[PDB]
RNA sequence: CUGAUAACUUACAGGACGCUUUGGCUUCAUUGCUUUUCAGGUGAACUGCCGAGUAGGUAG
DNA sequence: ACCTGAAAAGCAATGAAGCCAAAGCGTCCTGTAAGGTGA
DNA sequence: TCACCAA
């Protein structure tokens, strides 16, 4: 049994808003916040 | 007078110069080559007498590779050992007394420690003459060695011989001669109708210069009880 | 009399295939291969006494020869484990 | 560092000029009025801790 | 008998989906896959 | 005339299965770039003729 | 027809660089060949 | 010809 599906959304936030993805497992001023990232382009 | 021989390349020589180390192959081995190369060339001109001999190293590579010896009689083969070998890329400026091309890739000798030495045909036109040091060590081609030339600081022990060896991470141990255990008597076989004494290899430290022109030039001395292939400068 | 070769083969072989060179005879790594330094690389490379025993492929003359053997002396083959020229024949 | 004065910055090299660099903004010469613009969001996170 | 093929395959699989390679054994990473140098 | 002479290390192979880094945030106060400055080599290629020709032709 | 691109001085001080928790278990590492002396 | 022998 296969059942493949392909799931795309669409979001209306406010104006010049925020977004969060997820953030990477971390192993003068030291980075508090380090976001997942891959290369699109 | 001093001829080049550039790239001589071995392929598979012995790293055991002596049995106690193991590296680069001993110097009684270069000392055999070149005087294998001058009574060659003793067929025709009866008086060529090499006097010293400059060795410039690239390349070591040493390597435990296998030696299969042959079935000897019931009929197998004999005892299993292991063979360190290394693959020489030197080349050699000599000193002579005082000659075509094909005079001298014909004499030239085909075994350096049991491994082949060639030249390859394209550096052929690198055997001529000069009469300057100066213009001879610029003369050869693919310049990136270090000259052989002897540690002489006084030592006596293996410690003496690792506290020198980290000081320099470049200096490398092996068979500089033969030091002898009796005096050489007639036998009833000897190797070509000499004299036979029973000898033990002797280790030496051995440097490696930028670049005394003297100590760079290694000969044989013989001391009546070893034989040691020596520079000039000592 | 001299006579120098200088030898160069050009192999055409499979997408992305095997090579095997010789390898070493010592006393973990199971398969250990003979290499030499070109430049600053490591390179498996074949042995002068591989090569030499392959320029001496020759004998045939022996009372039963159905494939030519490595020069010497009761000449031994490898595939199956016997001495033809064995020193009773 | 106590407060007394320098005796290497005389009358002359104490008159001697000082370059730097600031970023500027302004409002171009013919313009009317500016724009600000943004947004505010009103949740209830503090009714639980996260 | 000599008889040498040449395969190539084509996958089409789904938006940025999962592609599993063979992997190595080690004697910290828990999946450390083969691998080699093609550019 | 080299710890000399001679020297085939071979054959076979599945590393895998699973995995939410998250929470909070005011960079900002101050300011004089000035003073002065010759591109020249233009005596060469003229003066008529036809045509409505500011186009275009022609003589020596 | 070629030739020229000026000198003279300056580039500010003050303060801070948060934490807290963890790092998985089951199972294995192959076999065949190659002896010098003495009764 | 075979009983000898280790890390």
């Amino acid at each position: 049994g296969l059942a493949i599906f392909e799931v795309r959304a669409t979001l209306h936030l406010p104006t010049n808003a925020m977004v969060r993805p997820s953030q990477v497992f971390t192993e003068k001023t030291q980075n508090s916040r380090v976001f997942q990232s891959t290369t699109i382009d | 007078s001093f001829l080049v021989l550039p790239n001589i390349r071995v392929c598979g020589a012995t790293a055991l110069s002596s049995p106690v180390t193991v590296g680069i192959p001993s110097l009684t081995a270069f000392f055999g080559f070149v005087h294998a190369f001058e009574r060659n060339i003793n067929r025709t001109t009866s008086s060529f007498r090499v006097e010293s001999f400059a060795i410039c190293v690239h390349q070591l590579h040493v390597e435990k590779r296998g030696l299969t010896a042959e079935f000897v009689e019931t009929i197998s083969a004999p005892a299993t050992r292991d063979d360190w070998q290394c693959d020489v890329v030197f080349s050699l400026i000599l000193n002579t007394n005082f000659i075509d091309q094909d005079t001298l890739v014909t004499s030239l000798p085909k075994r350096l420690a049991r491994g082949s030495a060639k030249i390859a045909i394209d550096d052929f036109k690198h055997i001529n003459s000069f009469s300057t040091l100066e213009t001879a060590i610029e003369s050869l081609p693919i310049e990136a060695g270090r000259w052989l030339s002897l540690y002489a600081q006084s030592n006596n022990n293996l410690s003496d011989l690792l506290a020198a060896m980290t000081e320099d991470h470049q200096l490398m141990a092996s068979c500089v001669g033969y030091h002898l255990l009796e005096e050489p008597k007639d036998k009833p076989n000897s190797l070509r109708g000499y004299k036979h004494a029973i000898a033990e290899c002797i280790i030496g430290l051995i440097n490696s210069i930028t670049f005394d022109p003297n100590t760079i030039f290694w000969s044989l001395k013989n001391y009546q009880n070893y034989l040691v292939v020596q520079p000039r400068s000592i | 009399g001299l006579a120098i070769f200088e030898v160069r083969a050009t192999l055409h072989l499979p997408t992305n295939a095997m090579v095997r060179p010789s390898q070493v005879f010592t006393e973990q790594n199971s398969r250990v291969f003979q290499s030499t330094t070109i430049d600053g690389e490591r390179s498996p490379i074949l042995g002068a006494f591989k090569t030499g025993a392959a320029i001496a492929t020759i004998d045939d003359w022996y009372p039963e020869a159905t494939e030519p053997l490595r020069v010497g002396r009761f000449g031994v083959h490898r595939e199956d484990v016997t001495c033809y020229r064995h020193p009773s024949t | 560092v106590s407060g007394q004065p320098i005796k290497s910055a005389t009358a002359e090299a104490l008159a001697q000029g000082n370059p730097h660099q600031v970023d500027f903004c302004h409002v171009p010469y013919g313009a009317s009025h500016i724009e600000c613009s943004f947004s505010v969001s009103f949740s209830s996170e503090l009714r639980q801790p996260y």
